[PDB]
DNA sequence: TCATGTACGGTTAATAACCGTACATTT
DNA sequence: AAATGTACGGTTATTAACCGTACATGA
């Protein structure tokens, strides 16, 4: 009975034994998300279990962003996104991405937002987002992928 | 001013901070807070500002004006969300 | 090479929040981010001060040379 | 507007000598040189802080927009 | 730190300095001394450094390598000095 | 019985009623030289009388300088120069300029100094220094005049 | 064991901001 | 009389820099 909720003030989650495969995303959980190093620039959402103490098996961070020509236009950027090994290969990684766009879509209804940016550190992450329809940018921006808000509109309208 | 930051550091780092603060006519706390917060604003500004070249900018404009329809895998992920 | 020295800073809520999240973005502990930011700013100030001191002493040579009772 | 307020600075001999002699080069009294330098530096800090505050509040709308329980 | 500077100033100048010092996380004295001494160093270095263009530099070089003989009036001025 | 001496620590001169025709050089005397606003960058010399309290009837300020191509070479710059009306039109102004060259001459024997610069605010000052043999510079440096050390060398060895 | 990051609170010596005071010009 | 530039010294409320303390993790 997994659910997606926002990491609130408390952070009262059981993160003991969390492991996504990449230690950088693990240490970011124990040393930043667990200390509420967020709320003003980074906003975290969490994939949590239905246990009596909810366990965290995934998370992502979102931040308001803007892209410029060098005009200026606002956007949203998905920073980190991690899925615990226990629940990998089950589609939760793409469901979190679907929940990201849902928040972008919800945010776009109140403020102007033209799309969703993501930075692909390695080439597996690049293949992961390219598979979901993200458009990869070129040269200096070759490790950024973009998905427009109007495509997000089609995805939840139709569903 | 109700927050706080506690630090452990080497004798070397403490010494050069003490002497650079004295040179700058600043307390240790002023020198350290100013150095960290000014550097924080740099990290934060690089995190939100996507400086796009003209080809990348055109790809974004193409995605905005001519938005693709979501593929089968992406729609399938949104149905499990719902 | 132990971290045997200490420093505590008392600051506003906004100063600590931008430092906390910038360290989170950089994926560094608060200690690394703050101590590294301060030391490298410290080395820059001391190097600049060292050049200015020797420059000013060079100017003081001309000052003493045109100093004639 | 009268000069009804006051400020006193305790400073090194080197800071006071370079301020005195720079005021002498500029042919301004110590009061003009010091208060003018500080007040236009103050206006620059006030202007930059006002742009930073309004920029930061602009970013906070996007933050609140993506803040959904 | 045995010297001092005393200032009279308007309420307007005093107020904007107090608020810029607060924004900068600095005392009034730190903000004023730093602003005045930084501007002092600018005045002093502009006063001693002569940036010469290529024509003026050549005139100086010509005067150095081929020095003129002092004229009669300048010779006359050094006579009364001695 | 006028004498040229250096403005020392004390400055115990009678400068009451001093006037040189230009209030800017007057106020510089009452508000800077009398406060010892010198010693680190500006050096002042004084034309003084032989009274029981010596009266100041002239002064000049000297500063170490350097000229660059925009290499770097050191020089000396004559800043302000004032002669009281009481003793104007008698040649004391050029004798001070000759005294300026003498300390430059003495300074050049201990440190490298290639010549003497002076800034002529107006063109009367330009005519004053051009008449003594100063070479006027051009364009951005059109209110700068220069006299080389080797010409100063000639002046004092010959006499 | 020990080094370390994060965290809270008390003690004390140092001083920033102020205020009174003074004097000589200048208006 | 009033404004102003320069100048000196005492008072007081604030706090920076230490230091002790605590806990949990990883070497």
């Amino acid at each position: 009975q997994l659910t997606i909720e926002m990491i609130a003030d408390a952070f009262s989650y059981d993160i003991t034994g969390f492991d996504c495969g990449e230690e950088a995303l693990n240490t970011f959980l124990k040393e930043h998300l667990k200390r509420q190093h967020d709320g003003q620039i980074l906003r975290g959402y969490a994939l949590v279990s239905g246990d009596t103490v909810p366990r965290l098996l995934g998370y992502y961070t979102l931040s308001g962003s803007c892209f410029e020509r060098g005009q200026n236009a606002p956007s949203v950027t998905l920073g980190r996104l991690a899925i615990d090994k226990s629940v990998q290969g089950q589609g939760w990684g793409e469901m979190l991405v679907a929940h990201v766009m849902r928040v972008v879509w919800g945010a776009s209804k109140a403020v102007g937002i033209y799309g969703l940016f993501v930075e692909a550190l390695n080439e597996k992450a690049k293949a992961f987002y390219l598979r979901l329809g993200f458009i990869q940018l070129v040269d200096e921006n070759s490790n950024l992928l973009f998905y427009p808000t109007k495509s997000i509109e089609q995805l939840f309208t139709d569903d | 001013k109700k927050q706080r930051i506690d630090l452990r550091l080497t004798d070397d780092d403490k010494s050069i901070i003490e002497e650079a603060a004295a040179i700058s006519n600043q307390t240790i706390t002023q020198f350290v807070v100013a150095s960290a917060s000014e550097r924080a604003a740099e990290v934060i500004e690089q995190h939100r500002r996507m400086v796009l070249n003209e080809q990348s900018w055109s790809l974004v404009m193409e995605a905005i004006t001519q938005p693709p329809a979501p593929n089968d895998r992406l729609k399938r992920a949104a149905k499990r969300l719902q």
